[PDB]
RNA sequence: CUUUAAUGUUUGAUGUUCUAACGUUGACCCGUAAUCCGGGUUGCGGACAGUGUCUGGUGGGUAGUUUGACUGGGGCGGUC
RNA sequence: AAUUCCUUGUCGGGUAAGUUCCGACCUGCACGAAUGGCGUAAUGAUGGCCAGGCUGUCUCCACCCGAGACUCAGUGAAAUUGAACUCGCUGUGAAGAUGCAGUGUACCCGCGGCAAGACGGAAAGACCCCGUGAACCUUUACUAUAGCUUGACACUGAACA
RNA sequence: GCUCGCCGGAAGACCAAGGGUUCCUGUCCAACGUUAAUCGGGGCAGGGUGAGUCGACCCCUAAGGCGAGGCCGAAAGGCGUAGUCGAUGGGAAACAGGUUAAUAUUCCUGUACUUGGUGUUACUGCGAAGGGGGGACGGAGAAGGCUAUGUUGGCCGGGCGACGGUUGUCCCGGUUUAAGCGUGUAGGCUGGUUUUCCAGGCAAAUCCGGAAAAUCAAGGCUGAGGCGUGAUGACGAGGCACUACGGUGCUGAAGCAACAAAUGCCCUGCUUCCAGGAAAAGCCUCUAAGCAUCAGGUAACAUCAAAUCGUACCCCAAACCGACACAGGUGGUCAGGUAGAGAAUACCAAGGCGCUUGAGAGAACUCGGGUGAAGGAACUAGGCAAAAUGGUGCCGUAACUUCGGGAGAAGGCACGCUGAUAUGUAGGUGAGGUCCCUCGCGGAUGGAGCUGAAAUCAGUCGAAGAUACCAGCUGGCUGCAACUGUUUAUUAAAAACACAGCACUGUGCAAACACGAAAGUGGACGUAUACGGUGUGACGCCUGCCCGGUGCCGGAAGGUUAAU
RNA sequence: AGGACCGAACCGACUAAUGUUGAAAAAUUAGCGGAUGACUUGUGGCUGGGGGUGAAAGGCCAAUCAAACCGGGAGAUAGCU
């Protein structure tokens, strides 16, 4: 049957991806505590 | 248990 | 012309159109239309704000005087046109200027005849003017309210308003839904009837003949549980509540018409 | 140095009139090739409307809670 | 009767025989007129009842063809499990015993079969109650409150009566 | 390699999405593969993605997003103008063939085209972020014209048959060919041309729009396909070579006609209906400021530019979503023969597969199928399941009915094959020949050749001719719900929800009402024949009494009553 | 002409058996409903947690729903085991 992840990069970028992120105070956050936790990929993009 | 058997 | 339909199937048997042969069958006059593009019965917040709205056929927007200033020149009618945008036809319009415009359509309508605006021009089905300039008694539809802003009183199709006196500066109507309202007595008023008033007529005849006018099904207070609306759980039907709207407020009477800004104008409500 | 009453006031209640705060989701003008905003002219409304503080009413629309114990299971009854 | 407790009410019909069904009666425990009454052609993977056809549904099961089950070769799981040298009966016993008493029976061990028992496995019961437990829902429970609404003062002025 | 079997509206073929080297070649078999494994989508190494024309980038915008200023908000922020982004839609242009182990409309051969720059030569009013035109649009239906495509004959090449026959009215195979350029057809739409004038198109306009006349009517767009050319080209049955036995070279016949024929194209057409059917740019035209020898504009020829990024492979799946090499889910494209109404179904072609444990046994039981004496629902909660019905034409068909229905009610009869009517008919198609002519892809007449149902009569085989596959069971009484529809993704599809119809009630527009501290937005670019809320639920006949309670509407008196 | 009829694709999910450490955390097989419409479908967009959406079942909001998930207050409190 159809499962929930249907994936497409168009909408994975534009809902998760670095920009969309930064477009945003709280987005803005969400960089700093990965980035404060030294995560290796902020944000799964190209 | 339920619930169901018976009761 | 009204006209049943035969039973070839449910669903039509109760089916009853009005066939108006005088409509131009065909495309409307390509330069007086902008889209439209549907609601959704939403908001800016994209918040449903007016509930049972969508869906519903395409609807391109014709753009229709409304003010109705071109004074003096005056213009031909063309043809009648159906709009989609409402209950009333339209009639495209032709001033002498080589302009075009798009008009209401008053119960006379039909090819050929001759409309003008202005404080001159006739007493006569489809000329607007002041009601300054306007005879006690007329029938009057299209009415503007603020003297040069548009025209908001009595467009729906078959409807009228009745100017009844006209002391000082102002001008008393009787509008359709019975009310006695004051207005400014320089505002425009087209002349007459609208028309089609047959519209009332129609008998739609099944579901998808509402969900194509993009109206969508209204699911009624008691047919819910207690945190989706007021009313009703119940094992089996059930009420024992004043009715109210799904926010609580009362319907079955309870007025809800709060101006203060407005009294001043009206003289009598309706009942 | 007045009640049976009335001219000058400082002051409430009601009714008319005015424009000048205030409204304008009328019209026109400019910023400006702009259905936002602002400025301007003007018509309409006008000390109303609306808003702030205070205040009586209404208020399951929304929230937090309470709704006893005994008991030959518990409830109902009875008891305290 | 989607409503009738008493109830398989009573009468009529259908059956050899009918607590259902069809038609009636009215004694409606406890129908009733837009939380609509009574009807209704057509429609329905809708509920109840009947008949023809049909038959392995049944009397009552037989044979056959294929896929497993069985044997060999290769690969190779699972839940459960205090420890086991893990029989029957009658009785005792935290009250339904493989394990206590008494007694009967039984050479040691597989493989294929079957599920009567291990109060078999699986989920720290939902029913039952209990906790000065939780949550959502209700209202003429209590206390508040958004909303709606009332007046006063401010923004707020001038006249004449 | 030879048989055998399975899919063939797929289990074949091309992609998008998604994956991201899974592609190809060598090499290895530990681990991965539900077994072995010499094999692999597995390890290691090397190779492989070639574009002015396909696509992205790009121009253009829909929904919607962002948003200088701005309005609003304790802060964070919210909304929105000018704009600026955003394809699921619009926008210039390449085709047939060949070649790599692996890409190719990208490389090669043949033959083309698009738009700009520059130059030459002619000829000319050019010119906008602006006006107008166009682009530009729905559903259903109806045929006609036509292609793909098929069938047969002719043509070409090959065959003379492992077993009676096959020199023939016999067998097998092939018979394919593009863009481009020329032609402008079936057929669709539309009266042209000139002069003058004008409150419209924010300014301007010669354009569009409007008003007059004036004169010929045949002018103009649009347009499948065919035909010519492209093409003495290519492809090509089949041949001969060699091959390291996978393949690889070379050579090369005919290449016509008739009939049938789409759901494709003509057709963004035509007819009709109501529910009334994106936007913007490219393109065309118009002028303003502006430039007037200039610059620009138009044409012919010549030449130069077209970057960058994608291009392997899987793609109804072992490569994507499902933890798996998982009986599931996954949008678009193509579509042959025989029978058939058919994209059903059965058997095949092209092509692709036999599903990554097998080998034997022929027990109980379980799963899935086949047949059954006599009986025929006795089974059971219940005919659950099985069994039966099943096509086409004609005959024939009850209550009731909203006059449509009920109806495929029910129930009958025929059905194959052969001959004849008729060496092949009714019909369809249609070349010659003759006349006509604005000579054409015209028209009229013309009937060869081709194609070819159904009927009847006569005869004939089987137990059986709708012979397989495929393919309604029917009727009677009754509750409920009018009906099509919707629902508890994963124990409830119903009598529940919805529905059209009905009623009450609110709402005069800065509407009621809803989201929102607010700005604002929806309601609606609507306006009482409208909109919200509530109940009821097609239709038919109808809907009685009670306002004491609770609520709502009205009520300028009086009693009680807040801040002050 | 039709929320018209029979019936594939496509969309549904009425019955049964199988399966229940599945082939599958809802399917398979045989039957079944709709199939020009309130139809069905690809791409992309908007709606946010006492909030959304809901032809209404307390349905659905990523295998989670009478208040989603992640982190935090946090070692909540637990007269109970
Ligand atoms: C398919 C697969 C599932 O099986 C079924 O669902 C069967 C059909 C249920 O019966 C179904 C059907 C039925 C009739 O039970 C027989 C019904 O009464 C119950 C409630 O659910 C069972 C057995 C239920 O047990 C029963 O639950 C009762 C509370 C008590 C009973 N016990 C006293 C013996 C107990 O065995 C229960 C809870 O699901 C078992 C727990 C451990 C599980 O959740 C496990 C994971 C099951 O879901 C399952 C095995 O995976």
């Amino acid at each position: 049957m159809k499962r929930t992840f249907q994936p497409s990069v168009l909408k994975r970028n534009r809902s998760h991806g670095f920009r969309a992120r930064m477009a945003t105070k709280n987005g803005r956050q969400v960089l700093a505590r990965r980035r404060a936790k030294g995560r290796a990929r902020l944000t799964v993009s190209k | 248990i339920f619930s169901i058997f018976v009761i | 012309a009204v006209v049943k339909c035969k039973p070839t199937s449910p669903g039509r048997r109760h089916v009853v159109k009005v066939v108006n042969p005088e409509l131009h069958k065909g495309k409307p006059f390509a330069p007086l239309l902008e889209k439209n593009s549907k609601s959704g019965g939403r908001n800016n917040n994209g918040r449903i704000t007016t509930r049972h709205i969508g869906g519903g056929h395409k609807q391109a927007y014709r753009i229709v005087d409304f003010k109705r200033n071109k004074d003096g020149i005056p213009a031909v009618v063309e043809r009648l046109e159906y709009d989609p945008n409402r209950s009333a036809n339209i009639a495209l319009v032709l001033y002498k200027d080589g302009e075009r415009r798009y008009i209401l359509a008053p119960k006379g309508l039909k090819a050929g005849d001759q409309i003008q605006s202005g404080v001159d021009a006739a007493i006569k089905p489809g000329n607007t003017l002041p009601m300054r300039n306007i005879p006690v008694g007329s029938t009057v539809h299209n009415v503007e309210m603020k003297p040069g802003k548009g025209g908001q009183l009595a467009r729906s199709a078959g409807t009228y308003v009745q100017i009844v006196a006209r002391d000082g500066a102002y001008v008393t109507l009787r509008l359709r839904s019975g009310e006695m309202r004051k207005v400014e007595a320089d505002c425009r008023a087209t002349l007459g009837e609208v028309g089609n008033a047959e519209h009332m007529l129609r008998v739609l005849g099944k579901a998808g003949a509402a969900r194509w006018r993009g109206v969508r099904p209204t699911v009624r207070g008691t047919a819910m549980n207690p945190v989706d609306h007021p009313h009703g759980g119940g094992e089996g039907r059930n009420f024992g509540k004043h009715p109210v709207t799904p926010w609580g407020v009362q319907t079955k009477g309870k007025k809800t018409r709060s101006n203060k800004r407005t009294d001043k104008f009206i003289v009598r409500r309706r009942s």
